[PDB]
């Protein structure tokens, strides 16, 4: 038979997922070029 | 607090380690000999000046 009959058994067919993407934009830091950096744990 | 840790760099663990130590001899000291101390003594365990 067609295709077409068997289309509504979705648990049948393979499972795929359009790979779109999700989630909030990834941040990049700005600041870096304006600021001098001092590292010290002791401050 | 973890600010007291990291902002206070003269505090330390080591000093609380150092005051158990101390108060716990201290402790020692007074559980072995404040029955001593403490205890009303009688007629009999008292001795005058003379």
């Amino acid at each position: 038979m067609t295709f077409s009959s068997t289309s509504n058994l979705k648990e049948l067919l393979r499972k795929v997922v359009l790979d779109v993407e999700l989630g909030r934009e990834q941040v990049q830091l700005l600041y870096k070029p304006i600021y001098d950096s001092i590292a010290d744990s002791n401050l | 607090t973890k600010e007291m840790k990291d902002f206070n760099q003269t505090f330390s663990v080591e000093i609380l380690n150092k005051s158990i130590g101390e108060s716990y001899n201290a402790l020692l000291n007074h559980i072995h000999l404040s029955p001593i101390i403490n205890f009303n003594y009688k007629a009999s365990n008292k001795t005058a000046f003379k």
